[PDB]
């Protein structure tokens, strides 16, 4: 019960649920009787689940593929910051990645106390 | 302001006239034909790249709009301004090979 | 300067060892005051900057100032990937991509 | 030859700004107290931060309010700007709680009163409702030292809480300046003054006292040499 | 006029001389009217190649150190002495050329 | 660089023959559990972990520690191969 | 959750050698300790140096002596690297005199012994004097910290002394190191190495000791203010 906390009574993960790789999004058994066949968060991915969308057959408008008998669709949503590794860029064709995260008491700053933000070598110029 | 006006991303007002609703999903506006419109916004929605590109109201209830006064502003847009990236303080210096 | 001037402050000591240096590297006009050649390297977009690891100044004026940047859809996030072992295709019988 | 104790001087503007003289010290000390003062000030003084919040009606970060002009991000990006002082120092957490209903512009003065918490700026803007909005919050204030990210502490106290990136440190900005003085005879001495912006929450002057106690308990582990 | 090495990289450290200015210092037994700088990276070579003689022998002390003088000295410390040293002295010329370079403005 | 690298480069006439030797002699220690090894009880190499230090689980640089200290000796054609598996086996089972 | 009190280990190459480090310390106190510490070792450790010299038939430090192979400038520098101790507090400058003739390899321990100073050096080379050569000395040594020029002080007993570069600091080298550390999950400390050559008279402990005692008494210099501007 542990791995199915987030599964509502119909078998898909309940909106505003936090899921990690190896998280269920939706529970299917499929006959080997049974066996487990459900979809779950891929490694490196993950977040909050903010949308669930259901198509069934015979709703208005919908045009499934002969043989499926419906559609669950999972919208997971992340908050993304800065981290090493990102990709950076002006609007005169300086890009690069950012290498390291200094803490403020590192940064060089200005006699009045403020500190620099963003650190560029001259030999791109 | 022109390209982000023409990308038909932001929300600007139709005719001169006066804010009656605002939330983050809706503006009700009362224009002085004396006809109410409702411009819902686009929230939290996935883009064919999987960024969110969502409308955020930039107006007051009450407040007189003109005609083509800005409503809502799209994404990276900032008062109807293309808004990409940020402005950042900035030294160009060697550091420690990093 | 009116900002550090009206508080109370004259010119750093640090600022006057730059302000040496500068004057070696030929970028102000010997015979001037600290202030005059300090707003002579703010003209150049140039400016003293201390370092924050130790509170001594860099050996040199730096041009600091604010740059428009941009986040790129390049992210690592998506692009970090490793296997040990996994699918292999149904011909070959070799690994997927 | 030796140089007589120096001076220590002390301005004072509010609760919020602080210059700190100290006249005449040798050559050279100017930077080396001020420099390992400011990283401390700027690095290792405790403070209190908003670290979680609860709404009610609102499951995740990425969801509207009826009846608000702004989105829960939003909210939380406001919420990040309070300013919060607990008057005891045993105290470690506290809930504000927040009742609302529009038209109005919730600010940070609406939060219930609380016995031994202050609110240092209760203009600060948190939301608008208008006819038909209600806003019912719940927030999480804790104590702590640095920047802790929402995604590692993870502190929820309901099941629909919403964890929030902690920024625990009150000291906004500091600066040194190092000045020429001199004694009698002597030339090139150094007279330092300390600059120090903090938030309210804590004094320019307990946060100078703080770093350096820090730094005399650093100065201690010098003590105790061991064979290598 | 410094006793050796350490004399006038103190005087560097007290402001008295920047590490650009030429002196007079005397190391090897010898009197050089050089620069505290190039004294400066003479030690860094010898203290990575752990041998004051031959590092001596393989930079060139005259002249500001630049791509092909380095390049040159990288082949003559690997054919004088082995990869495991020229690694341990590439190792030290990355870290003080980036560490000058950072403070250098 | 590894250490002693450039003298195990000059006990050879080619420098594959020094992987080859390296690489078998990896595989004689990690088949005995290391009872085969000549070095000393102090020159074994030394891992250090939150316990303690303890044997060094990389057999190539323990291969390469016992090349550097002389007493191996390698060749072509020096004992068959079945009979030096017999009598390794028979001093360390 | 503050984290426990750092390891500190010493590592002692006789009476001139110290390697000294700190670990596990929080992010970025490794620099903040190490660069105040530095910087008052190199500047504020008392010491001793040779401060002047008196040569007869002498006129300037450009001059030369017949009967010694070394110009001026070779003794003075020879006694630049001179290591004396002061045994007493209350001695302040001491004269120093050397009488040689003849052939002779001057050395440190030629000079007439005060009393109450020790010569750490005494195997030191000061000069080589031929047949018919003779040297004539009186050297002036005080006390003081760091390193002050001749033309800074300009002191001299008469009108033909030399004022000499006076090397205060028994001090030779400091560096310092930092490098990332982890202990547990944490995986940002620091760990602080400092390596410190001294000229023997003070061991590089003594001197460490001596650098954080003073960071001390002027950290105690934040607590009463006189002045309430």
């Amino acid at each position: 019960e542990a791995a199915l906390r987030d599964l509502d009574e119909e078998g898909v993960v309940r909106i505003g649920a936090e899921v990690k790789p190896g998280d269920i999004l939706v529970g299917r058994t499929s006959f080997k009787d049974v066996k487990d066949t459900s979809l779950r968060v891929p490694p490196g991915e993950g977040g909050i689940v903010v949308r669930t969308v259901r198509l069934r057959r015979g709703d208005p408008g919908v045009e499934l593929k002969p043989g499926v008998r419906e559609v669950v669709r999972v919208y997971v949503a992340q908050k993304r910051k800065l981290q090493v590794g990102d990709k950076l860029a002006n609007r005169h064709g300086n890009k690069g990645v950012v290498a390291k995260i200094l803490p403020v008491e590192d940064m060089p700053h200005l006699p009045d106390g403020t500190p620099v933000d963003v650190i560029l070598n001259p030999l791109g110029v | 302001e022109r390209v982000v006006r023409d990308s038909l991303a932001a929300l600007y007002a139709e005719e001169d006239g006066e804010v009656a609703k605002v939330d983050g999903n809706r503006i009700v506006v009362r224009y002085e034909d004396g006809r109410l419109v409702e411009y819902p916004l686009r929230r939290f929605y996935r883009s064919n790249q999987g960024t969110a590109l969502d409308q955020r109201p930039r107006v007051v209830v009450g407040q007189r709009v003109r005609k083509g006064d800005l409503l809502a502003d799209g994404p990276a847009s900032e008062n109807g301004f293309l808004a990409l990236g940020q402005n950042v303080l900035v030294a160009i210096m060697p550091f420690d090979g990093y | 300067f009116g900002k550090r001037k009206g508080e109370g402050f004259g010119v750093d000591k640090r600022e006057v060892e730059v302000l040496r240096r500068a004057e070696k590297l030929g970028l102000v006009t010997p015979g001037k005051t600290p202030e005059e050649q300090l707003k002579e390297l703010f003209l150049q977009g140039k400016v003293v900057l201390y370092d924050g690891r130790t509170g001594e100044p860099i050996e040199g004026p730096i041009v600091v100032g604010q740059m428009f940047i941009m986040k790129l859809y390049h992210m690592v996030e998506d692009k970090m990937h490793a296997r040990s072992t996994g699918p292999y295709s149904l011909i070959t019988q070799q690994p997927l991509g | 030859s030796k140089l007589k104790a120096p001076v220590f001087t002390v301005r004072t503007q509010g609760r919020e700004y602080g210059e700190f003289v100290l006249e005449p010290l040798e050559r050279g000390f100017g930077v080396t107290l001020g420099n390992p003062l400011r990283r401390i000030l700027l690095s290792s003084i405790p403070g209190t931060a908003v670290t979680s919040v609860y709404i009610e009606d609102v499951l995740h970060e990425f969801s509207t309010i009826p009846g608000v002009k702004e989105d829960v991000v939003e909210i939380i990006l406001n919420l990040k700007e309070l300013v919060v002082r607990f008057l005891n120092p045993s105290l470690q957490t506290v809930t504000l709680l927040l009742k609302a209903e529009g038209p109005k512009e919730v600010k940070a003065r609406d939060f219930l009163p609380v016995a031994d918490v202050e609110i240092m700026n209760p203009d600060l803007h948190i939301a608008t409702l208008e006819e038909g909005g209600r806003l019912n919050m719940e927030v999480r204030v804790d104590r702590g030292v640095g920047y802790v990210p929402a995604e590692k502490h993870g502190i929820k106290d309901r099941i629909n809480a919403i964890p929030v990136d902690a920024v625990f440190s009150p000291v906004r900005r500091v600066a040194f300046q190092v000045e020429d003085t001199r004694l009698g005879q002597r030339t090139d001495l150094d007279k330092l003054t300390l600059r120090i912006w903090t938030d309210g929450s804590v004094t320019p002057l307990e946060a100078l006292n703080q770093a350096v106690e820090i730094l005399r308990e650093h100065l201690t582990y010098f003590s105790n040499p061991q064979a290598a | 006029v410094f006793a050796n090495p350490d004399e006038a990289l103190l005087a560097v450290a007290h402001g008295i001389v920047d590490l650009q200015d030429v002196v007079t210092v005397r190391y090897m037994g010898k009197r050089l009217e050089t620069s505290p700088g190039r004294i400066l990276f003479a030690r860094i070579v010898a203290e990575a190649v752990e041998d004051e003689k031959v590092a001596w022998e393989l930079i060139q002390l005259d002249v500001p150190q630049e791509k092909n003088s380095l390049k040159d000295l990288v082949y003559q410390a690997f054919l004088r002495l082995g990869m495991e040293k020229t690694a341990r002295l590439l190792d030290a010329l990355k870290y003080y050329g980036f560490t000058f370079s950072t403070t250098s403005g | 660089a590894e250490p002693g690298i450039d003298k195990l480069f000059g006990m050879v006439d080619s420098k594959y023959r020094l992987t080859v030797v390296v690489a078998k002699r990896a595989q004689q220690l990690l088949r005995h559990g290391f009872k085969n090894t000549v070095l000393e009880p102090e020159e074994r190499p030394k891992m250090q972990t939150l316990e303690g230090l303890f044997d060094d689980p990389n057999a190539v640089t323990w291969a390469m520690k016992e090349l550097l200290t002389g007493r191996l000796v390698f060749g072509e054609n020096l004992v068959p191969e079945d009979r030096l598996q017999k009598e390794m086996e028979r001093l360390y089972p």
